[PDB]
C-alpha cells in the first residue's frame, strides 16, 4: 500500500532485446552505490561473429541513470581444432538469469550450445559466468564428459539460479538425464579457484548435486525454479526446487537438505497440467523464524459459480511448523488468462510492520492485459489473503505482451530510509521499473 | 521428378583396388538412398539402405556414406566379382526413381 | 525368405497387351507393395508402379499414365499388370519388386520376364 | 427459434428488474444421421509407423461402418512432431541424419503442423496421403499436439470443416503432449495468440509463439464446434484420461497393441458422442447469474453441464434454465458442446 504510483524510476532497453527478462539489485560491498542488475538476453553484443549474444546491464539509482552493459565476456565462439568451433554462443540467451550477492553477479546463459570433445554435437548444455568483483570465471558444470539427453548434455543449466547465505549457488539445469533435471551446488570459493580458462569441462571437489533417477521420473523438469531457506533447524540454506512435471504432470516442488543434498520434504499438485513448480519463494511471511514455501501455479483452473474451469492462476502458501509438518493454504488468481503466480517475489518488511510481504503477479492482467502485480501483506497466523495494492503497468504492448511482471525483486532498499523496495522487469516493451517505498 | 545424376558412367579398375562411386540429387533426400548391384543377366541386388546401413549377408566392403544431395559408395578392395553396374534409388517422395547406373 | 515367382517369357505385335504374374510367396505380412520396373536393353532400371496388397491402392508414373494397369489375386497371392498399347520401344525385361509400408526400397525382386514386341 | 432444428427455442428476451427470477425450459433434440467431418491429425514419429499402416484400412472398413450412422462421411488429414527449435529437436545436422538412418524407414524433416489433405469424400485422396506420408522426430518424447490441436480447429477455411456437419477431431499419438509453459526451454516466451497461422498449409508460428494452455484449447475447441477423441496407443491413455475433466466435450480411445481397433475405436467414440448431451453458458454480462438444471428422459435430475447420457434420438433433453441478477449496470449465448446451433438470449 505504501509503494510509490505517481513517480516511478522508468529505465529502457534497446528494442526487441528483451530488457527486464530477468532483474535483480546490484549493492556492492564497499562501494557506497546502488545498482539495479538487468538481463537482455537477446541483446546484440560486440562480441565476434555473434548475433544476439545477450548481455547483463547495470542502470545506475540517479537523476541521469542511464543503464550500461556489463563485460563478462567479448570473445567469440572458441575452436576445438580449424574450422571446426568448439562452442555456439549466439542466441545462447546469456540474461535469462541474473542474480547478484554484494560483490558477485552470477549471470546464465541456459541456451549455450557446443561441439563436445568426443564427437560433433550442438548440445543445449548451458553456461553461468561469475563477476566476483574485477575477476570474471565461466561455471559451467553440465558441460562435463557425460554426453547426451541420456547423460547432461542437454542439461541447459543456469536456467535457473540463487544464493546460499554460506557462499554456496545453487544451479537448477532442467533438461539432465532425459529431462528428469538437476540440482548443481557449489562452492564460490571453488568456482573462482579451479578455473582454468583452457579446460573444458572442469572438476569441482565441494559440489552438490543429485544423481540420475528411474525413468518414471523422465520430463520432470527438475530445477525449473530454484529456492533457499533453512527447514531442518541446521542454520544451512536447504535446497527448494519446483519441478512442473513431475507425478504425472500434476507437478511437485523437491525441498534437499542443503548440507548433503538429500530429500527432506516433498509438494505435490491437485491438478495436473497447471504448472505446480513454476515458481517457488522462500521468506518468513508471519515471523515465526520459519521459512515459508510459496508455490506458483499459473495455470491453474478453478471452478466458477456456473461451473466452467476458469484458467485464473494458484500459489500454495505453506507455513513451517517446528514439528516438520507444513500448513497449506491456498490464493487463487483473479482475472482468466493472466497467469497468476507466475513471479512470487519476497518483499521483505516492506510496510515495516514486522512481519514480511510478497508481491505475485499476473503478467496478462488490467486493461489491455498489461499485467498487474498483487502485494500481499503477512499477519501472525500466516498471510493476509487480501492483496493491498494492485500495480497496473502502463506501457502499451507493440509486437509481444508487455509482460510487466513477469521477473520481480524486493526486500533491498535504495534510498536507505529503511523500507525496502521493487524492481519489476516489463521485457515486452523492454523496461524495467523500480518501486519506491513510502514512510508511513 | 527427383532426377539422380551418377558419376563416372563407367570406371575402369583393377582387382583389390579401392572404388568410389558418386551419386548426386536434384534435392535433399535425407539418407533416403538405396544401393543395388545388377549383374549380367540378374536382378538388381540391395546393398546399402538408407546410405550407410549394411543388409545383412553381404561381406562388409560396401559401405555408403552422404546426405542431402551428394552420396557415395565405396568398396574397400575390388573384388573381381564386384565387377557390375550400381544404381542409385530414391525413396523420398513419388515417382520412386533411379540413377543411370555406373558400369565397373 | 520371400520368393517371387513370374510368369514367362512373352512376344506380342504393336498395339497389343501383355498380362504378367508376380506371385508373392514365402512370408507374406500383408503390409506389402509389389512395384514394377523396366529394364530396357542397354538403359537404367525405370519405375512403372505400385500396388499396395492391403488396399489394393495403386500408385502410377505419369510417363506411363493411361497405358499401365495393375490387379492382383488376393487367395494366390499374385499380383498382374497390364501394359496396353505397346510399342517397339517397349522391348525390355520386367521385374517384380516387393516393398514394406514406409521403407520405399526393393528388398526383393524375383527373376524377371522379356518382353519382345515387333513383327 | 423456427431456425434451428436441435436446439428450442434459439432467441429468447428476458427483462429483469434485480431482486426476480425468471425461468425457461431449453430442449434438445438430437438429429439422426448427421454428416460427419473427420480429420486425422497424425504423431509423424518413428514409433507410430505401425499405426499409420493402419490408416489404410479407413477407407475400406471404418467408411463402411459410418454409412450406418450418418449421412456425409469427409476425410482430412494431418501431421506433427513438435516445434522445430532445441531442445525439442536436434539442431546439429549429421545426428539427423544418423537418427533417421537407424529407423529402416522413409523419414522426412520434423515439423510443428503440416495440414496435407482438406476434407473430402474421395477414399482415394485419403489413401494418397497415407503412402505419401513419412516418418519424423523430436529427441524428447513429449510432442506439439495441443499446438497442432488448435490449428487444426481456428483454420476454418484451410481445414474445410463444414458449419452443417459433426465435426470430429481424431488425435492419434502415443507420448504426452508440451504444456504451454514447456516452450521456455527454447526462450519461447510470447503466449500463444490463438489466431490461424497457415502459410502454406505449414503452421508458420510453430518456433515464435508459444504451445497453448488447456484453457487456450478448450475454449477454441468449443467456439469452433469440434470433437476431440484421443487415440492412444501405449502406456500414456491413462494421461489422456485423467485430461478429459479439464477438457469438455473430448473422449479418450485406447489403441490396442497391434491396432486392431481403429476403425472400432471411431465407430464407438461417435456413438458415445451422440448420446452424451450436456451444456455451458457463455456470460459475458455483469449482475447475472445462471443456474441450469438437467432433466434427462429417463427423468434423472443432474445439473446443467454434467448432463444426460444414453440419449438417442427421437429424445427431447430438457434444460431447465434459471436467470436471476443482482444489480444494475448485451447478450449471453448457452450453448450444448459439440452442436453446430446455439442459443441467444438477451437481456
Ligand atoms: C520426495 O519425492 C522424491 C521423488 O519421488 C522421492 O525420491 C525417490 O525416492 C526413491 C526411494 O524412496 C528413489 O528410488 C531409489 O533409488 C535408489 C538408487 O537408484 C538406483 O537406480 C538408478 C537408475 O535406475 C541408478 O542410476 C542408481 O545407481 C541406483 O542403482 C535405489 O537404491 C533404491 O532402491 C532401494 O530403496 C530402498 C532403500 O531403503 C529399499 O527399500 C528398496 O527395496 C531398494 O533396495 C530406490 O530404487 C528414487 O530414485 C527417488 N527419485 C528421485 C527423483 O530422487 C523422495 O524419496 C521423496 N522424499 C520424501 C521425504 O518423501
Ligand atoms: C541483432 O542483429 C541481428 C543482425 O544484425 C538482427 O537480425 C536482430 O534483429 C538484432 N537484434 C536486436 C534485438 O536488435
Ligand atoms: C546427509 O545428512 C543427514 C543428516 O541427518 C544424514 O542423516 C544422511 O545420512 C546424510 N546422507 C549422506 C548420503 O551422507
Ligand atoms: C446444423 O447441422 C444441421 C445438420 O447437421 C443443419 O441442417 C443445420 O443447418 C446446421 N445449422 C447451422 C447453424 O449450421
Ligand atoms: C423448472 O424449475 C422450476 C423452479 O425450480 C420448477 O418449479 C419447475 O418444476 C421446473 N420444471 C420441471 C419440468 O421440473
Amino acid at each position: 500500500f505504501n509503494l510509490d504510483v505517481d513517480s516511478p524510476a522508468e529505465y529502457s532497453g534497446p528494442e526487441g532485446s528483451y530488457f527486464g527478462f530477468a532483474v535483480d539489485f546490484f549493492v556492492p560491498s564497499a562501494s557506497s552505490r546502488m545498482f539495479l542488475l538487468v538481463g537482455a538476453p537477446k541483446a546484440n553484443t560486440t562480441q565476434p561473429g555473434i548475433v544476439e549474444g545477450g548481455q547483463v546491464l547495470k542502470c545506475d539509482w540517479s537523476s541521469t541513470r542511464r543503464c550500461q552493459p556489463i563485460e563478462f565476456d567479448a570473445t567469440g565462439n572458441r575452436d576445438y581444432a580449424k574450422d571446426d568451433p568448439l562452442e555456439f554462443k549466439s542466441h545462447q540467451w546469456f540474461g535469462a538469469s541474473v542474480r547478484s550477492k554484494q560483490d558477485k553477479i552470477l549471470a546464465c546463459a541456459p541456451l549455450y550450445h557446443w561441439r563436445t570433445e568426443m564427437k560433433q554435437e550442438r548440445e543445449p548444455v548451458g553456461t553461468c559466468f561469475l563477476q566476483d568483483g574485477t575477476k570474471t570465471v565461466e561455471y559451467a558444470p553440465c558441460r562435463s564428459q557425460d554426453i547426451d539427453a541420456d547423460g547432461q548434455g542437454f542439461c541447459q543449466g543456469g536456467f535457473s539460479i540463487d544464493f546460499t547465505k554460506a557462499d554456496r549457488v545453487l544451479l537448477g539445469g532442467p533438461g539432465s538425464f532425459y529431462w528428469q533435471g538437476q540440482l548443481i551446488s557449489d562452492q564460490v570459493a571453488e568456482i573462482v579457484s579451479k578455473y582454468d580458462p583452457n579446460v573444458y569441462s572442469i572438476k569441482y571437489n565441494n559440489q552438490l548435486a543429485t544423481r540420475t533417477a528411474q525413468a518414471i521420473f523422465d520430463d520432470s523438469y527438475l530445477g525449473y525454479s530454484v529456492a533457499v531457506g533453512d527447514f531442518n533447524g541446521d542454520g544451512i540454506d536447504d535446497f527448494v526446487s519446483g519441478v512442473p512435471r513431475a507425478a504425472r504432470t500434476l507437478g511437485m516442488v523437491y525441498i534437499y537438505d542443503g548440507k548433503n543434498m538429500s530429500s527432506l520434504y516433498n509438494f505435490t499438485g491437485e491438478q495436473m497440467a497447471a504448472y505446480f513448480g513454476f515458481s517457488v519463494a522462500a521468506t518468513d511471511i508471519n515471523g515465526d523464524d520459519y521459512a515459508d514455501v510459496f508455490i506458483g501455479a499459473p495455470l491453474f483452473m478453478d471452478r466458477g459459480s456456473d461451473g466452467k474451469l476458469q484458467e485464473v492462476g494458484q500459489v500454495s502458501v505453506s507455513l513451517q511448523r517446528a514439528s516438520g509438518d507444513f500448513q497449506t493454504t491456498k490464493l487463487n488468481g483473479f482475472e482468466v488468462f493472466a497467469r497468476f503466480g507466475s513471479a512470487i517475489a519476497p518483499l521483505g518488511d516492506l510496510d515495516q510492520d514486522g512481519f514480511n510481504d510478497i508481491a505475485i503477479a499476473a503478467p496478462y492482467g488490467g486493461e489491455d492485459k498489461k499485467g498487474i502485480v498483487y502485494i500481499f501483506n503477512g499477519r501472525s497466523t500466516g498471510l493476509n489473503a487480501v492483496p493491498s495494492q494492485i500495480l497496473e503497468g502502463q506501457w502499451a504492448a507493440r509486437s509481444m505482451p508487455p509482460s510487466f511482471g513477469y521477473s520481480m525483486k524486493g526486500a533491498t532498499d535504495i534510498d536507505k530510509n529503511g523500507w525496502p523496495d521493487l524492481i519489476v522487469g516489463a521485457f515486452g516493451v523492454d523496461r524495467a521499473i523500480l518501486y519506491r517505498a513510502r514512510p508511513v | 521428378e527427383i532426377v539422380l545424376t551418377q558419376s563416372p558412367a563407367t570406371l575402369s579398375l583393377s582387382p583389390g583396388e579401392r572404388a568410389t562411386l558418386s551419386c548426386r540429387a536434384s534435392q535433399n533426400i535425407i539418407t533416403n538412398l538405396h544401393w543395388y548391384q545388377q549383374k549380367p543377366g540378374q536382378a538388381p541386388r540391395l546393398l546399402i539402405k538408407y546410405a550407410s546401413q549394411s543388409i545383412s549377408g553381404i561381406p562388409a566392403r560396401f559401405s555408403g556414406s552422404g546426405s542431402g544431395t551428394d552420396f557415395t559408395l565405396t568398396i574397400s578392395s575390388l573384388e573381381p566379382e564386384d565387377f557390375a553396374v550400381y544404381f542409385c534409388q530414391q525413396s523420398d517422395d513419388w515417382p520412386l526413381t533411379f540413377g543411370q547406373g555406373t558400369k565397373l | 525368405e520371400v520368393q517371387l515367382v513370374q510368369s514367362g517369357a512373352e512376344v506380342k505385335k504393336p498395339g497389343a497387351s501383355v498380362k504378367v504374374s508376380c506371385k508373392a510367396s514365402g512370408y507374406t505380412f500383408t503390409n506389402y507393395g509389389i512395384n514394377w520396373v523396366r529394364q530396357a536393353p542397354g538403359q537404367g532400371l525405370e519405375w512403372m508402379g505400385y500396388f499396395y496388397i492391403g488396399n489394393g491402392y495403386t500408385e502410377y508414373n505419369e510417363k506411363f499414365k493411361g497405358r499401365v494397369t495393375m490387379t492382383s489375386d488376393t487367395s494366390t497371392s499374385t499380383v498382374y499388370m497390364e501394359l496396353s498399347s505397346l510399342r517397339s520401344e517397349d522391348t525390355a525385361v520386367y521385374y517384380c519388386a516387393l516393398n514394406y509400408f514406409g521403407s520405399r526400397k526393393f528388398d526383393y525382386w524375383g527373376q524377371g520376364t522379356t518382353v519382345t514386341v515387333s513383327s | 427459434n423456427e431456425i434451428n432444428t436441435q436446439v428450442t427455442p434459439g432467441e429468447v428476451s428476458i427483462q429483469l428488474r434485480p431482486g426476480a427470477e425468471a425461468n425457461f425450459m431449453l430442449k434438445v433434440h438430437p438429429l439422426k444421421k448427421y454428416p460427419v467431418d473427420l480429420y486425422y491429425l497424425v504423431d509423424v514419429s518413428a514409433s507410430m509407423h505401425n499405426n499409420i499402416e493402419k490408416l489404410n484400412s479407413v477407407g475400406n472398413d471404418l467408411s463402411r461402418k459410418m454409412a450406418f450412422f450418418s449421412r456425409d462421411f469427409r476425410l482430412g488429414f494431418g501431421s506433427y512432431v513438435d516445434k522445430t527449435v532445441s531442445p525439442y529437436i536436434s539442431i546439429h545436422p549429421e545426428r539427423i541424419h544418423n537418427q533417421c538412418s537407424d529407423y529402416n524407414l522413409d523419414c522426412m524433416p520434423p515439423h510443428g503442423y503440416i495440414h496435407v489433405l482438406s476434407l473430402t469424400e474421395n477414399i482415394t485422396e485419403f489413401e494418397k496421403a497415407v503412402h505419401r506420408q513419412k516418418i519424423s522426430g523430436n529427441i524428447d518424447t513429449p510432442e506439439g499436439g495441443f499446438d497442432a490441436m488448435l490449428q487444426a480447429a481456428v483454420c476454418e477455411s484451410h481445414i474445410g470443416w463444414r458449419k452443417e456437419a459433426k465435426r470430429l477431431l481424431l488425435v492419434m499419438t502415443d507420448q504426452t503432449s508440451h504444456l504451454a509453459l514447456d516452450s521456455k526451454l527454447a526462450g519461447i516466451v510470447v503466449p500463444n495468440d490463438g489466431n490461424c497461422h497457415l502459410k502454406n498449409n505449414v503452421y508458420v508460428k510453430s518456433t515464435t509463439m508459444e504451445h497453448p494452455s488447456l484453457g487456450q484449447l478448450s475454449e477454441k475447441l468449443i467456439d469452433n464446434n469440434i470433437n476431440v477423441i484421443f487415440a492412444v496407443q501405449g502406456k500414456q491413455f491413462h494421461w489422456y484420461k485423467d485430461l478429459l475433466p479439464l477438457l469438455p466435450g473430448t473422449i479418450a480411445g485406447e489403441i490396442e497393441s497391434k491396432a486392431a481397433n481403429l476403425n472400432n475405436l471411431v465407430v464407438e467414440a461417435y456413438q458415445k458422442l451422440i448420446s452424451e448431451v450436456k451444456v455451458q453458458v457463455e456470460n459475458q454480462v455483469q449482475g447475472i447469474y445462471f443456474n441450469i438444471t438437467a432433466i434427462c428422459p429417463d427423468g434423472s435430475r443432474k445439473p446443467g453441464m454434467e448432463g444426460c447420457r444414453n440419449v438417442t434420438s427421437n429424445d427431447e433433453v430438457l434444460f431447465n434454465v434459471t436467470v436471476t441478477m443482482k444489480k444494475c449496470d448485451n447478450y449471453a449465448i448457452i450453448k450444448p458442446i459439440g452442436f453446430n446451433e446455439t442459443a441467444k438470449i438477451h437481456i
